[PDB]
Formats: structure tokens, C-alpha cells, sequence
């Protein structure tokens, strides 16, 4: 075998802490503790981080540094009659990249047009607003913010899109930015762990020098602490509330961004003996404590808007994109030293997108090197045409109803799809293959087993803790809609088949693999239900 | 709790094959890796092999590797220990020794197992009783002795008096000189307490069916 | 092979001291993965210290251990005759596993005259072809003891057996039997027999004969 290693364990930790904190480190996390209680919602974030995600974050760092192999193999030689969770999961990771880069590219956006001496952004009088512009945000729909009509008709110019039907002309301007994206990638993935575990030193360190310089930014601003206060003003009401536990439990499995590969492949090149559980325990905490500074650099400045700007404050404590690329520019558009701060910001996004998506196509390029070795020997020509697919059908997202067609993806492409794949990740680790093999295995790698806390966490708390999450997502169900447009039903159906594409080849590699070995039934489960690694 | 004993040991032939055992108990046997480490005669522990909880991780010696191979039976909780192709380098007592978590070292012992192995043949001995020199001066102290010369293999049990003597007594460990074992024990007791109490020693080589007493009387 | 030094190979001390030892590995381990082991006379080890300077269940706090890398150690705060035993340090860092050379530890003790008791061949030794005269040196101290046996005056050098036993528990001294082996037919080729102790304990040897009459 002779497998490739990281040049240095802090690569490895590097690009493995950048993978694990994104942009729901600042754009869900901050507004969970204020929706839900301040900051008396830690503790139900904790707990559930305790049982439920950081046992499932230490699973895959084990299985990918003990089977030393990328995700389709190591299924396949873990339990073959699972196989298909690689594939699943592989397909998941080739999914998300079709449209999730498509952030890093808007943040580029902003990017490119913050060298100027006065933003964009902040006027209402330029040829792209509506008389219905106002300054700052508010509470009726029909009547948006400058910065909300800047993103929304000069950025996307979604305004001339009347649907996912419609997608309209595609904005060259955008179709490059993210092919720079591709470019950022590509030359930092092709040669592989020698560059990447490098260039992930300035994507996975800068976030926490621009979250530094916008700390003490908006801590020092008139009217910061009235946000931390909003932030974190403990109404311990909501641990009651069932809601709020799966907001904590789902916000929790996803920010550590287990069961899509990527961990499994990061992990396949440690040497045998890393202790693994050190490093898994290490890099959980740096994810949740970024989270935790970042709702102090959001907070603040968002307390500055409700103080100096009058502003509601249910008006601008949002999350997701519209938190990153409306209202927190807007703020940073009256401060003084406005463009350097703009600058520090967006980057910081895009250095926090691009350490996650590394991961993301990692995890497919390890799977597929691992499986076949004439695209392992031809790795900068393999993702030099992974990245070209990327870049073709990405046009989608570039065109002017770009973003009818990301909201659609981002709802459906990846979120069951991981869930299902995690909850038979779970019950094969546990079950089919055994917490007795599974801590046998990795105290061969770091001398101890693994407590009777870790084990008891994998076998039974894990599958309820996916179940609790998947119920409180199939209770809030509704179709699709965003803003005042509802999407077709077609465009429903649409989202569940590339949910079920990937999960599809749990049973369908079960049922194929089944039925192609010999001997009686009984004595088939015995064929794959025995790992390669116990048979040699 | 937990106890370990190991079964097997004896003396073979150079090339020969013995497996010896380690019934395992009061724990979990099937939840913790166990290992064997000998110590040869000369007092040099040294560790053989080494099998995981689940019999899947296996480390050997260079010394052994090949010759002896380890095994578990975590149904009847039974460590095991096939040796084959036998040197005299390997004649030493074996320890079945619990060790798990490897930050943590060896937890529990066993008692100790022991092997020989030599071209040499089993041979019971001639005790021999020591009494004083033809009548010399009480000093109200009298050493009286038991020679047991040329048998093999170890071990030999002696003890005087059934083992009711245990004060002023040496018994001194056995030398091997040319393929055989030569061993001495030393009573002292009080002038008054012999010839009138009748002194014996109890010389057993279960190795040779042997069951030998022999009084102390003077000349 | 990661081969583990120890140093002294055998020290006495007095109870009440303090005693160090030390175990020098020719390859760096770490820390968490040396240990030390106790082994008392006629006994299995015993786990004594895991990870440098954790203690097992049950080793009194007088005892302790250090170091890290190559260089370690165990230390005694003060000695005990309870501590008289071999003790092993081992690691467990690769593979394959290595124990110590050890350090044996006695007691000191105030010196002591050896007790030296000659013995003929009994008549059952000598019906067959031979004749083995001990000499039995009881209950003294320091270890080291020498014994010369004279076949009528003159040195016989060959052909003895000397046993030394283990440091005893109750007196804490030692004792040593030399039997000199012989046919019956040089035997009783020769009148007297000697059994000379050259002990620390007396500029002269202490010196035991008999003659084959009485
Ligand atoms: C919001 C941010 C800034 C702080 C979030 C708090 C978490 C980082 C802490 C709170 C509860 C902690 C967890 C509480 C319990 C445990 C069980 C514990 O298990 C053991 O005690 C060792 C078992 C063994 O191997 O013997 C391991 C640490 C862990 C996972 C801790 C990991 C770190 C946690 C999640
Ligand atoms: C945002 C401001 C206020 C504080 C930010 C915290 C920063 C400075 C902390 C949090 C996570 C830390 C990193 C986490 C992990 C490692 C890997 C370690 O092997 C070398 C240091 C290194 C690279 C740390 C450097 C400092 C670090 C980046
Ligand atoms: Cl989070
Ligand atoms: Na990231
Ligand atoms: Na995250």
C-alpha cells in the first residue's frame, strides 16, 4: 500500500478544523442562541454536541485513519453489504458542489466591488432600486433595504426571474467569479496532501485574524453590548420546548459535517497510530468555540444597528446568506473605515467556504483514487475534470435566476440525503460490524480503548439522535417557497429524486451485491457481513 | 476478583511441542487484550507475544515468532500458548499477564507457569541426612542438615518435621551442575530438643514419584 | 528493539532512606507509555507505577516516579523492609514490548559472623561410590562470603557446590553451603577434612574441621 501522509500533523489539523468551521459557524449559529433563549441555549447545544455529534465526529476520524482507505473502499471493506454508503455519500459530496460554491463566489462579488471609496450598498438612488427602497431594514415585504435591493436586483438581478422556469440571461460578470473560485481550487487539490494540507494554512487561519480585527471592531462600536445582550440573555424557558432541543441537535450534527466522506478521507492519510481521539476532540472544540466568538463579531454590530441605525431588532437578527450579504454590509457601510472593513469581511467568508468545500471534493477524489487506480495515477487530470462539470452546469447559478435554482438545491440535494446515509453509517459500525471489533480496533491504533460513554453513545443514541433530527425536519415540512414565489410541484419532485439519487445506492448496491455472490442466504449474509481486514 | 492461573509447563525435548493455558477469572476476558512474558532463570523478564480482546491484532517476539503462536477461547475464557520447535533459550516461567489499555501497563499476573527444555533426563534424588560430628560440645544450639543431590528437574519440596519446623531453618536454592540438581537445608535447634525429639526431612520430587523421609540421628 | 537499562543492578539501604533508581531507555518513549513493576522474592510481578508517575492500586504514596524521554526513574521516599523486591520498569510504546534489566533492593543491616557447621558424608552416601562433605554458614552479613576446603592441610579447589540464599526477612542476613564432592575411595584415602569461612567480619578465618575417626 504505502499510503501518502501529511507533511505535518498541524496540516492535517489545519485543513480538518478549516473543513469543519463554514459559514453556519456565523449565519445559523448566533441566531439559534438569540431565537432560542440566548444563552441558555448552550445547554441543550452542548448536550446534544456531547451525545449525539461529537460521537458521530470521532466515528469517521476512526474509520478513515484504521481502514488507511477513502470512502466507497472502506464501506466496502467494512461491511461489503453496506458498500453503497460510499457511493451515497460520494454522490452527496458531488452533489453539494454543484450550487454550495456558488457562496464563495458572491462573496468574491463583494469582493471585487468593495474597492471603491463609497460602497454600493448603501444608497437608495441608483439605477437598479425601487421607490419602495428604504434605508435599512424593516418589517413589510414589499419595502426593502438598499442593501437588500443592491444583493437582489444589481448582484443576482433575481428581480428578472419569474421562477426556476425562468432563469433568464447569465451575468458574465458572476459566471466568472466563480470560475475563480474553481481556480482557487484547483491548484490547491490537484497535487493533492502535499498543497492542499498547505494552502489550507490561509484558509483555515485567516478567519480567525478577521474575526479578531471585527471583534474588537464591534465591541467598540455605540451600541454593541445591547446586542450581546439580545445574544446571550439566558430565558431558560426554551430548554423546555422540543423544538429548541432539535434546533440544537440538528445545528449540531451539521456544523461538524460528519457521514459525507471527508473526514473519512482526511483521517485514511494519518499514520495508524495518531491519536485520532485527541484530534477529533480537539478540532470539535475549535468548531464550536468559532462559533461561539462569532456571534460576539455579529452581535455586536447588531446591537450597533438597533442602536445608532434604529433598526428592530427582529428585523436584522437573521441567518443564512441574507445575514452575510445584506444586513451586516449595511452596517458596515456606516462605520467609519468602511471598505476595510468590507474587505476583512468578505474574505473572511470565502476563506471560511473554501476550507469546507476542500474537503467536500476531497472526499470524492480519495473514494474514487481508492477504487480505480487509473484515475489515483491521473489525479490533477481526474479534478481537472471534476471541476470542469463543476463548471458547466454551475452556469445555472450564475444565470439571473441563479438563486431560484441554489434555494432549490440547498433544501433538497444534500440535507435528507446525509441522514439517511449517517443512520446506516451508524448501525453498521455499531451493529454489523461491532463496537467490540470498532474498540478493538482503535485501541490498537492509540493504545486504550474507547470508554464505556463512547460506545454506549454509538449504539443507541446515535440512530435516535438522527431520528429525533429527521422527524423535527419532517414535522416542520412545507413545498417550497421563497419569498413571495412558490415553486412548482414538478420543481418538488425534482428535489426529492437528487435526494434519493445518492441514497438510492444503499439498497440498490445491497440488492445488486446480494444477489451476485453464491451459496444459500444465511451463508451470504456470513459472505457480507465479514470485513476484508478479519478475513486478510 | 480477577484471577489468572496458567496451566501446561514441564520439560521437553529440544525441538519438542507444549501448549500451556490461562484460565482467566473474575472479569471480562472477552474486553481485554492479554499478553504472555517469561523470565528465565537468570531473573531476565521478557515479553512473547501479545493478542488483542478480539484475537484480531496479534504482536509476537523475533525471538518466538514463528515457533509459538496464541490463541483465546472467550467462551470458556481460556489464553493460550502453542510452542513449537523448542530451544534451551526458551526454558523459563511463563505469565499470563492482563494488559489492555497499553497506558495503563499490565493490570493483573498470573502465578506463573514453567517450562524446561533439555536433552537431559529425569533423575530422582538421594537424600542424605547430616548429623554433627561424632560427639563434640552441645553449645546449646545444634545445626542439623539434609543433603538432596543429583536429581532433575526442578522443583523439590523439603521441609522438616512434616513442616512443623519453621524457625532456624534454611533451605538453600538448588545449583545445577552438569545436567543435574543439587540441593541442602540446615535445621539449628536447641541441644534439649535433639536426639530426644526425632528430627526429619521431607524430601518430595513429584517429577520422579518420589516421597522420601529421612530422620536425623546421630553416629 | 528498544533496550531498557537499569542502574544499580542491586543497592542495600537502610530503612528509613530514600533510594532512586533509574531506567535509561536507548530510544525516547513517551511518557503515558512507561511503567514500573515490583517483583518480590518467589512472586509474580505486580503492577507498581503506570504512565512515569501514576501509582496502582494498593503502592503507598511513599512511592513515586519521574522522568521522560530516555532518562527515568523510581524513588522510595523512605524505605521499608516491605520494600525489599526487584523492580522492573517496562514500556509500552512499540513493539516489541521490553522490560527493564532491574534493581534489586535489600536492606542494610549491621554486620554479622557467619556460623560455620561442618558435616561428614553419612554412611548411606558412602556405601555407594561417594562422599560429599558440606559446610553449612549461617545468618551473616554482608552477602559475600568465601570458604576454602583443606583435604589435610593442603587446598582442594575443585569440585564444590556453593548455594547462597536469598536475603532472609527476619534478621535480614544470609547464609551459604559449599559441599565438596568426592569418590569414596579418595575420600577415605584422607584423615582430615576443613571447612575455612573468610568473612569481613574477622582478619582470621573462622575455621571448622573433623577428621574421619570419630
Ligand atoms: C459553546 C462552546 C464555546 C463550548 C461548548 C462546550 C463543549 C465544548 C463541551 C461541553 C460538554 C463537553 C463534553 C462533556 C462530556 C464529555 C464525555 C467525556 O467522556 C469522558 O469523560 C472520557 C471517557 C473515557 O474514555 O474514559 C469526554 C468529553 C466530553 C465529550 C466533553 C467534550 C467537550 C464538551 C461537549
Ligand atoms: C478570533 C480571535 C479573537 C481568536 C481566534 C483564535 C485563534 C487565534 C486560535 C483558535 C484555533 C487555533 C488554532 C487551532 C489549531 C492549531 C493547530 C495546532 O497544532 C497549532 C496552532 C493552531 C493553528 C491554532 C492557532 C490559534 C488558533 C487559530
Ligand atoms: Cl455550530
Ligand atoms: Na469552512
Ligand atoms: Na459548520
Amino acid at each position: 500500500d504505502e499510503r501518502e501522509t501529511w507533511s505535518g500533523k498541524v496540516d492535517f489539523l489545519l485543513s480538518v478544523i478549516g473543513y469543519a468551521v463554514g459559514l453556519a459557524n456565523v449565519w445559523r449559529f448566533p441566531y439559534l442562541c438569540y431565537k432560542n433563549g440566548g444563552g441558555a441555549f448552550l445547554v441543550p447545544y452542548g448536550i446534544m454536541l456531547a451525545v449525539g455529534g461529537i460521537p458521530l465526529f470521532y466515528m469517521e476520524l476512526a474509520l478513515g485513519q484504521h481502514n488507511r482507505k477513502g470512502a466507497i473502499t472502506c464501506w466496502g471493506r467494512l461491511v461489503p453489504l453496506f458498500k453503497g454508503i460510499g457511493y451515497a455519500v460520494v454522490l452527496i459530496s458531488f452533489y453539494l458542489n454543484f450550487y454550495y460554491n456558488v457562496i464563495i463566489a458572491w462573496s468574491l462579488r463583494f469582493f471585487f466591488a468593495s474597492f471603491t471609496n463609497s460602497l454600493p450598498w448603501t444608497s437608495c438612488n441608483n439605477i437598479w432600486n425601487t421607490p419602495n427602497c428604504r434605508p435599512f431594514e424593516g418589517h413589510v415585504e414589499g419595502f426593502q433595504s438598499a442593501a437588500s435591493e443592491y444583493f437582489n436586483r444589481y448582484i443576482l438581478e433575481l428581480n428578472r426571474s419569474e421562477g426556476i422556469h425562468d432563469l433568464g440571461a447569465i451575468k458574465w460578470d458572476m459566471a466568472l467569479c466563480l470560475l475563480i473560485v474553481y481556480l482557487i481550487c484547483y491548484f490547491s487539490l490537484w497535487k493533492g496532501i502535499s498543497t492542499s494540507g498547505k494552502v489550507v494554512w490561509f484558509t483555515a487561519l485567516f478567519p480567525y485574524a478577521a474575526l479578531l480585527i471585527l471583534l474588537i471592531r464591534g465591541l467598540t462600536l455605540p451600541g454593541s453590548f445591547l446586542g450581546i445582550q439580545y445574544y446571550l440573555t439566558p430565558n431558560f424557558s426554551a430548554i423546555y420546548k422540543a423544538e429548541v432541543w432539535a434546533d440544537a441537535a440538528t445545528q449540531v450534527f451539521f456544523s461538524l459535517g460528519p457521514g459525507l466522506g471527508s473526514l473519512l478521507a482526511y483521517a485514511s492519510y494519518n499514520k495508524y497510530h495518531n491519536n485520532v481521539y485527541k484530534d477529533a476532540l480537539l478540532t470539535s472544540f475549535i468548531n464550536s468555540a468559532t462559533s461561539f466568538i462569532a456571534g460576539f463579531v455579529i452581535f455586536s454590530v447588531l446591537g450597533y444597528m438597533a442602536h445608532t441605525l434604529g433598526v428592530r431588532i427582529e428585523d436584522v437578527a437573521t441567518s443564512g446568506p441574507g445575514l452575510v450579504f445584506v444586513v451586516y454590509p449595511a452596517a458596515i457601510a456606516t462605520m467609519p473605515a468602511s471598505t476595510f472593513w468590507a474587505l476583512i469581511f468578505f474574505m473572511m467568508l470565502a476563506t471560511l467556504g473554501l476550507d469546507s468545500q476542500f474537503g467536500t471534493v476531497e472526499a470524492i477524489i480519495t473514494a474514487l483514487s481508492d477504487e480505480f487506480p487509473k484515475i489515483k495515477r491521473n489525479r490533477e487530470l481526474f479534478v481537472a475534470g471534476l471541476f470542469s462539470l463543476y463548471f458547466v452546469v454551475g452556469l445555472a447559478s450564475c444565470t439571473q435566476g441563479g438563486f431560484y435554482f441554489f434555494h432549490l438545491l440547498d433544501r433538497y440535494a444534500a440535507g435528507y440525503s446525509i441522514l439517511v446515509a449517517v443512520f446506516f453509517e451508524a448501525i453498521a459500525v455499531s451493529w454489523i460490524y461491532g463496537t467490540n471489533r470498532f474498540s478493538e480496533d482503535i485501541r490498537d491504533m492509540i493504545g486504550f480503548p474507547p470508554g464505556r460513554y463512547w460506545q454506549v453513545c454509538w449504539r443507541f443514541v446515535a440512530p435516535i439522535f438522527l431520528l429525533f433530527i429527521t422527524v423535527y425536519l419532517l414535522i416542520g415540512y412545507e413545498p417550497l417557497t421563497y419569498a413571495d414565489y412558490v415553486y412548482p410541484s414538478w420543481a418538488n419532485a425534482l428535489g426529492w429524486c437528487i435526494a434519493g439519487s445518492s441514497v438510492v445506492m444503499i439498497p440498490a448496491v445491497a440488492i445488486f451485491k446480494l444477489l451476485s455472490t453464491p451459496g444459500s442466504l444465511r451463508q451470504r449474509f456470513t459472505i457480507l457481513t465479514t470485513p476484508w481486514r478479519d478475513q486478510q | 476478583e480477577v484471577q489468572l492461573v496458567e496451566s501446561g509447563g514441564g520439560l521437553v525435548k529440544p525441538g519438542g511441542s507444549l501448549k500451556l493455558s490461562c484460565a482467566a477469572s473474575g472479569f471480562t476476558f472477552s474486553s481485554y487484550a492479554m499478553s504472555w512474558v517469561r523470565q528465565s532463570p537468570e531473573k531476565r523478564l521478557e515479553w512473547v507475544a501479545e493478542i488483542s480482546s478480539g484475537g484480531r491484532y496479534i504482536y509476537y517476539s523475533d525471538t518466538v515468532t514463528g515457533r509459538f503462536t496464541i490463541s483465546r477461547d472467550n467462551a470458556r475464557n481460556i489464553l493460550h500458548l502453542e510452542m513449537s520447535s523448542l530451544r534451551s533459550e526458551d526454558t523459563a516461567m511463563y505469565y499470563c499477564a492482563r494488559g489492555e489499555v497499553r497506558q495503563r501497563g499490565f493490570d493483573y499476573w498470573g502465578q506463573g507457569t514453567t517450562l524446561t527444555v533439555s536433552s537431559a533426563k529425569t533423575t530422582a534424588p538421594s537424600v542424605y541426612p547430616l548429623a554433627p560430628v561424632c560427639g563434640d560440645t552441645t553449645g546449646s544450639s545444634v545445626t542439623l542438615g539434609c543433603l538432596v543431590k543429583g536429581y532433575f528437574p526442578e522443583p523439590v519440596t523439603l521441609t522438616w518435621n512434616s513442616g512443623s519446623l519453621s524457625s532456624g531453618v534454611h533451605t538453600f536454592p538448588a545449583v545445577l551442575q552438569s545436567d543435574l540438581y543439587t540441593l541442602s537445608s540446615s535445621v539449628t535447634v536447641t541441644s534439649s530438643t535433639w536426639p530426644s525429639q526425632s528430627i526429619t526431612c521431607n524430601v518430595a520430587h513429584p517429577a520422579s514419584s518420589t516421597k522420601v523421609d529421612k530422620k536425623i540421628e546421630p553416629r | 528493539e528498544n533496550v531498557l537499562t537499569q542502574s544499580p543492578a542491586i543497592m542495600s539501604t537502610s530503612p528509613g532512606e530514600k533510594v532512586t533508581m533509574t531506567c535509561r531507555a536507548s530510544s525516547s518513549v513517551g511518557s503515558s507509555y512507561l511503567h514500573w513493576y515490583q517483583q518480590k522474592s518467589g512472586a509474580s510481578p505486580k503492577l507498581w507505577i503506570y504512565s512515569t508517575s501514576n501509582l496502582a492500586s494498593g503502592v503507598p504514596a511513599r512511592f513515586s516516579g519521574s522522568g521522560s524521554g530516555t532518562s527515568y526513574s523510581l524513588t522510595i521516599s523512605s524505605v521499608e523492609a516491605e520494600d525489599a523486591a526487584t523492580y522492573y520498569c517496562q514500556q509500552f510504546s512499540g513493539y516489541p514490548l521490553t522490560f527493564g534489566s532491574g534493581t534489586k533492593l535489600e536492606m542494610k543491616r549491621a554486620d554479622a559472623a557467619p556460623t560455620v557447621s561442618i558435616f561428614p558424608p553419612s554412611s548411606e552416601q558412602l556405601t555407594s561410590g561417594g562422599a560429599s562433605v558440606v559446610c553449612f554458614l549461617n545468618n551473616f552479613y554482608p552477602k559475600d562470603i568465601n570458604v576454602k576446603w583443606k583435604i589435610d592441610g593442603s587446598e582442594r579447589q575443585n569440585g564444590v557446590l556453593n548455594s547462597w540464599t536469598d536475603q532472609d526477612s527476619k534478621d535480614s542476613t544470609y547464609s551459604m553451603s559449599s559441599t565438596l564432592t568426592l569418590t569414596k575411595d579418595e575420600y577415605e584415602r584422607h584423615n582430615s577434612y576443613t571447612c575455612e569461612a573468610t568473612h569481613k567480619t574477622s582478619t582470621s578465618p573462622i575455621v571448622k574441621s573433623f577428621n574421619r575417626n570419630e
